[PDB]
RNA sequence: ACCCACUCGGCACCUUACGAGAAAUCAAAGUCUUUGGGUUCUGGGGGGAGUAUGGUCGCAAGGCUGAAACUUAAAGGAAUUGACGGAAGGGCACCACCAGGAGUGGAGCCUGCGGCUUAAUUUGACUCAACACGGGGAAACUCACCAGGUCCAGACACAAUAAGGAUUGACAGAUUGAGAGCUCUUUCUUGAUUUUGUGGGUGGUGGUGCAUGGCCGUUCUUAGUUGGUGGAGUGAUUUGUCUGCUUAAUUGCGAUAACGAACGAGACCUUAACCUACUAAAUAGUGGUGCUAGCAUUUGCUGGUUAUCCACUUCUUAGAGGGACUAUCGGUUUCAAGCCGAUGGAAGUUUGAGGCAAUAACAGGUCUGUGAUGCCCUUAGACGUUCUGGGCCGCACGCGCGCUACACUGACGGAGCCAGCGAGUCUAACCUUGGCCGAGAGGUCUUGGUAAUCUUGUGAAACUCCGUCGUGCUGGGGAUAGAGCAUUGUAAUUAUUGCUCUUCAACGAGGAAUUCCUAGUAAGCGCAAGUCAUCAGCUUGCGUUGAUUACGUCCCUGCCCUUUGUACACACC
């Protein structure tokens, strides 16, 4: 399906003196950009990076 | 493929004769026109055009064909 | 005799390589542009050619010595990637087999191909990958074929003719298949629109698919393709991309000079499944209520009622979500990827089925889908076009996809009575309910429907029930043929289709062969759509009834992947 989502094609014959080429070009647009579709290839998997911990710091609590 | 064959006889086409026409008409001595080939009773061809002369047959062409006045 | 250490001198092998090489490799092929220990011998692009000539040896066959003219841009070496092999090793698959199913092969006809026949019987395609294929079910059309008849719809430029008419048309007759003025007789008409000549265009289902585009089939029911940084190699290149194991998968695990990625596979998308959860609906349905019929009466049971109202969303529809991840546990396994089993589950075979699908290859098919196209052919007695009729169906026969059967798990007659994917009429005659008439086919009057609204609950067929028939070519079977009635169409003869009566063949389960298939599958069974004015024994889908047998293998066949040989690279055509 990504194929609909992101690749254009286009055939066009080109007919010159000597017979007739077909001229055949693919583009494939960027993923991230898409605006109204999927944002990404259904390949793609992030991880979100977690974060360093200053941690211990033995019980205590706050009041408010 | 084949070519050619025929008993002869190739058809030609038409000719459309030749003429001096409108001779038809006569004028006497200075210089009264009387007109020969009476002339056409449809609104389409108006006197103007004139029918020809065969047998029974009078005749308006200038109706492509149409119509057959008789006298 | 044997063991152990040593040492000369032998035949070798191993690993390394400071080193050497164009490489393959080499303790010499090392110590060579940092070029010299001594010495012998041979070579100087290929072919001509170890030829001719001489000499010399020999019994001989022949040996040693040994040229040139001419010809020629490569011959050649080692290695690399390929492609191929009638080598070797591993795999993969019901277009392979195993275990079986249903058959085709035999018959009748249907249908395509050949062949013959023919005025013509238009043509493409010929192993899988030509032959119910060109959506090819051709009565006209289509249509290209044949027998003939018209028309230019021959742009434009020049020239020529020519307003004393360049040219156009035609009534009747003749003529013609023809109410074509095709042509001719006759003699009006038209008015510079044509005509004639040359150049130049134009059309063509004319050629060329071995000149092309595009599409498509095949390889492929396949698992392959590449780059970054690192290792090797002067180099093209390799390694990564691999013994094994696992998977449908270069799918993974694992081993590992590789690490870590991308195309492709997967993911993805579509459809069939599951939601008493969510938003709802007189174009979908349910319950209650009235209005109401029938039977029972003691409340009941079975229907009627596009709105007489209330409510609801289980069933139907389709939005949004959820759901499965081979989950739990257990066996098995390098306790790795996995695999197998049990419970749970709508679902646990890539969940079932499809859609998409990398790099490359083929002289595969298609110029006959195209106003896609090169060049060739032809272009007015046309290979343009149209009109009339015939033809593609022609029949001693070979082949292929099919259809209907040989019956008693059946035919026939009643009777029960149940699907799903579809499709339908505007500037129009499509889908058809209902009422009459008709044995039937059909007709005729009306009617709803541009459709979840009407056809239509598509009351389909197999199938189930009670009968008749009773193994007899029988009431199985319906070929072939006659006579009549009807529908489509301008046209039905060579019989479009449908009905009625009659006629009642072959075929008693099919030799060698050979196809398809693993679950709601096979097989049986009908329907809708495509085609279509009329015609399906075809196809594309659909649903109904619903098995036996695998859950393995490499034996046959087919194809991958290594290894390997190559003098092939236009690549074994
Ligand atoms: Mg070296
Ligand atoms: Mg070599
Ligand atoms: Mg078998
Ligand atoms: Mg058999
Ligand atoms: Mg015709
Ligand atoms: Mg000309
Ligand atoms: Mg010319
Ligand atoms: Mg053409
Ligand atoms: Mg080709
Ligand atoms: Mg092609
Ligand atoms: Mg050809
Ligand atoms: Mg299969
Ligand atoms: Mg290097
Ligand atoms: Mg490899
Ligand atoms: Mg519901
Ligand atoms: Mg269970
Ligand atoms: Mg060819
Ligand atoms: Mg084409
Ligand atoms: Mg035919
Ligand atoms: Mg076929
Ligand atoms: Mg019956
Ligand atoms: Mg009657
Ligand atoms: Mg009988
Ligand atoms: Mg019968
Ligand atoms: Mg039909
Ligand atoms: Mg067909
Ligand atoms: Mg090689
Ligand atoms: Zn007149």
């Amino acid at each position: 399906q990504p194929v609909n989502d992101f690749i254009d094609t286009a055939t066009r014959h080109v007919l010159m003196r000597q017979g007739v080429l077909g001229i055949k070009v693919k583009i494939m647009r960027d993923p991230a950009k898409s605006r109204t579709g999927p944002k990404a290839l259904p390949d793609a998997v992030t991880i979100i990076e977690p974060k360093e911990e200053e941690p211990i710091l033995a019980p205590s609590v706050k009041d408010y | 493929k084949k070519v050619y064959t025929t008993p002869k006889k190739i058809k030609h086409k038409h000719k459309k004769v030749k003429l001096a026409v409108l001779s038809y008409y006569k004028v006497d001595a200075e210089g009264k026109v009387t007109k020969l080939r009476r002339e056409c009773s449809n609104p389409t061809c108006g006197a103007g055009v004139f029918l020809a002369n065969h047998k029974d047959r009078l005749y308006c062409g200038k109706c492509h064909s149409v119509y057959k006045v008789n006298a």
